[PDB]
């Protein structure tokens, strides 16, 4: 409770200390309860997820991370603070939580079982700052107006799927497949062909936000024969295999980095089996990688075209 | 000084000087001037001859007993002496814009956007008073002194359509305030607040909200061109509404690609973009139907909403 | 160029000349001519005598404190000055039409026959501001630039 007092009129600033209030009236103050709404529960480690909440008697806000230890702060913006509206909502919507530099994206990274909270701003730093405090310990974000949820970072999944005709592809000259599935917590998916003869093609495909790509119209321009494709997607490290590829540069390897290798395996004298081979040992199985591909056959058989049975509309098949 | 108000950062001055003109419901000093020298003045010619004006006296605000004109001392005589020019107060214009450029006023805008708001009118009356701004609440408190912004409650006439604090108008920010609708009062110092002499401009506070696209139809048949509208944008901003070239069919060229939008209403401009190059309307040197991206049209918003068009055909049946 | 905006191929110009008529609701320029040399002028003759005018402002769009007339430097003094004859802004009259001519304006016309329709008017103030055309369907979105075949958006008084 807390009430205001009105003097009498003509009374001084300073004398009105000491005399009884001519009138007065009394209110009720009540805290409010700031809480995040988005990030909670299952998540996907290096996929971009959207953050909103309420944050009622704030001003701004900010995110810490927490395993076993104090809360760390993330640079999610250059002030690292969220603006509230006149509703007393905060949002900042699509944002990498393991692709930032403080050490709770780094704490995130990593498969496993968390916690992250919202603090106010105003109670964030500890020091007078003008800006939000880098490490907050256990009692100084409790204490504060803050709250917390259990998050639970988990490894990426991929999925795929070709339009096959019949087992087979449109007429060798123009040879047309698409591909659809689902590659959450990654950026961008390779797609890759390889004919028994050793000739090799390559396409990349931008998968949407939500972590679902669709491409249609992929021309497979390879010769007649046993077609074998494979998607592949990088893992965490971002980096196909080991990251050092056997030619052009050393580390940093990413899918572009990878058309170069790519572009050398036609040239050879290699087989369709041995380019396979070549690429399931570089890109999977060296050094036990995170990188993740999916496999697909079918045959590249020109155009054809048969009845099958002719009856009237009876029993007959 | 009269007239130049600049001169002496004065708000008002009621010193009437020979020939200077004067303004309706003007209170005139007696002190200086005209004001003791011929507190009495004779109308010369028009309607204004016969008809008298006493400087000790305020001036009504209506003409129905003080005649537009020229009041000499002599009146219609032949003589010339130290005459007044009555005129009658008006607000040409006025208007509520952003730092940026393009007028904001009455339309609705989120809080983070009304960071540096700049009011700024042309009128009639600078050589008398300045024009002097209040802004109130949903409620009516006046509000002016928490909002206003490192300048002064004085607009000074024209400089209309300034968006910085060098010159003329008054910088206001309305991000703290919750949403709504607020009320700016611009109105004459002392006297001339009375019918064209002042203005009750309206500005809306709203939450941010997201740019909205609307169909006016969903289930059309090729060869119908459709009508879209864009709302909730920032007025004289710009958009860029984006058609993805899969649905383009395969066997269009580069030219039904870059008629896919239309020049109708609102739209600036039309044509073909990819990551890297453009190919508008006005050129064919940019990006072929194969190494384009996306179609695209830019188109500027004005007031609170704006139209756009789109022919359906050259597109896949899905 | 006042009076003749085909000159330089304005659309409008307000840099007053001493003598050049000036419509209602005109936002004179206070660069050049009578708009900096002579900002206050005063009635002359008639209803306009004792009325004044400012070029530093928008001139009203009603008679009601702008009779017409002419205003000068002295009014109805004998003395002539650098003058300005009040007008009011006036479409005489406009029709749309066939290429092979015949008015066609609020008929029914098919649409092949809509080939090559034409749209003139004579108005009053061309020597000030030209004139312009804007195209709205029935839901009133402007089809201007879609449906303009080969010529600009201004008419022409007269012809
Ligand atoms: C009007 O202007 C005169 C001239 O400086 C000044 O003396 C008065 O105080 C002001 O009202
Ligand atoms: C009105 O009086 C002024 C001087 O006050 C004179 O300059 C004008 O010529 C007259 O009409
Ligand atoms: C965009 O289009 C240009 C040609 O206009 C091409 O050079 C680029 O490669 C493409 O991204
Ligand atoms: C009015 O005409 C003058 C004369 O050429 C020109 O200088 C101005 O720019 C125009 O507005
Ligand atoms: C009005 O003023 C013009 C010159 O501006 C003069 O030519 C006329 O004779 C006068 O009435
Ligand atoms: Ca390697
Ligand atoms: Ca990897
Ligand atoms: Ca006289
Ligand atoms: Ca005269």
């Amino acid at each position: 409770e807390v009430d205001l007092e009105v003097y009498d009129a003509g009374v001084s600033a300073t004398a009105a200390v000491g005399q009884d209030a001519t009138n007065d009236i009394t209110l009720t103050i009540e805290e409010g309860g700031t809480t995040l709404s988005s990030p909670t529960g299952q998540y996907v480690v290096g996929s971009e997820v959207d953050i909103n909440g309420t944050a009622t008697s704030s001003d701004s806000v900010a995110i810490y991370v927490r395993d076993d230890g104090d809360w760390q702060l993330l640079e999610i913006g250059g002030d690292n603070e969220i603006s509230v509206d006149s509703d007393d909502t905060f949002e900042e919507e699509d944002i990498a939580l393991s692709g930032l530099s403080g050490d709770g994206s780094s704490i995130l990274s990593l498969t496993g079982t968390y916690r992250i909270g919202v603090i106010d701003a105003s109670d964030a730093d500890v020091g007078g700052d003008g800006s939000v405090d880098d490490s907050l310990t256990t009692s100084e974000f409790t204490s504060g107006v803050s709250s917390s949820n259990s998050i639970r970072v988990t490894d990426q999944a991929l999925t795929g799927q070709f339009t096959t005709i019949n087992g087979q592809v449109a007429p060798v000259e123009t040879g047309t497949v698409d591909i659809n599935g689902t590659a959450s917590g990654a950026n961008s998916v390779l797609v890759i062909f390889v004919d028994e003869r050793g000739n090799v093609n390559y396409q990349e495909v931008s998968v949407d936000s939500d972590g679902t790509y669709d491409e249609d119209d992929i021309t497979v321009g390879l010769t007649q024969g046993r077609v074998t494709a494979h998607i592949l997607s990088v893992g965490r490290d971002s980096a196909i295999g080991d990251g050092s590829l056997p030619s052009g540069p050393s580390n940093g390897a990413t899918l572009n980095d990878l058309t170069g290798y790519l572009d050398t395996l036609d040239q050879n004298n290699n087989n369709g089996e041995q380019i396979n081979e070549l690429i399931a040992s570089e890109t999977v199985d060296e050094t036990a990688s995170d990188d993740l591909i999916v496999t697909e056959t079918f045959r590249l058989a020109e155009s054809s075209t048969s009845i099958d049975s002719i009856y009237p509309d009876a029993a007959e098949a | 000084e009269r007239g130049n108000l600049d001169a002496d950062s004065e708000s008002f001055n009621k010193t009437i000087q020979s020939g200077d003109r004067v303004f309706l419901g003007e209170e005139i000093s007696t002190d200086a001037g005209l004001g003791a020298s011929n507190p009495l003045l004779t109308g010369t010619a028009g309607n204004s001859e016969g008809v008298s004006l006493d400087l000790s006296s305020p001036i009504p605000q209506t003409t129905e007993n003080q005649p537009l004109g020229t009041y000499d001392v002599d009146g219609s005589g032949s003589a010339t002496t130290p005459n007044v020019t009555l005129l009658a107060p008006r607000i040409t214009d006025s208007e509520i814009l952003t730092s940026s450029g393009g007028d904001v006023t009455g339309s609705a805008i989120s809080s983070s956007d009304a960071g540096n708001l700049y009011v700024n009118a042309d009128y009639n009356y600078e050589s008398a008073e300045k024009v002097e701004v209040t802004v109130e609440d949903p409620s009516g408190t006046d509000i002016t002194n928490e909002v206003l912004s490192g300048t002064d409650t004085f607009v000074d006439d024209g400089s209309i359509g300034s968006t910085s604090s060098t010159g003329g108008g008054v910088g206001i920010d309305m991000s703290d305030q919750d949403a709504g609708e607020y009320t700016i009062i611009l109105e004459g110092a002392e006297d001339l607040d009375f019918g064209d002499a002042t203005e009750t401009m309206t500005l809306t506070i709203s939450s941010q909200d997201e740019i909205g696209i609307e169909l006016d139809s969903e289930s059309v048949t090729q060869g119908t061109d459709v009508q879209y509208t864009v709302t909730n944008g920032i007025d004289g901003n710009e958009h860029v509404v984006a058609m993805d070239l899969s649905d383009l069919q395969n066997d269009a060229t580069t030219e039904q690609a870059k008629e896919v939008f239309r020049n109708i209403g609102d739209t600036s401009e039309v044509g073909i973009a990819n990551s890297s190059a453009t190919n508008t309307s006005g050129s064919s040197t940019g990006p072929t139907v194969e190494t384009a991206d996306i179609a695209y049209a830019v188109v500027e918003i004005d007031g609170a909403s704006a139209v756009g068009g789109i022919e359906t055909q050259y597109l896949d049946d899905s």
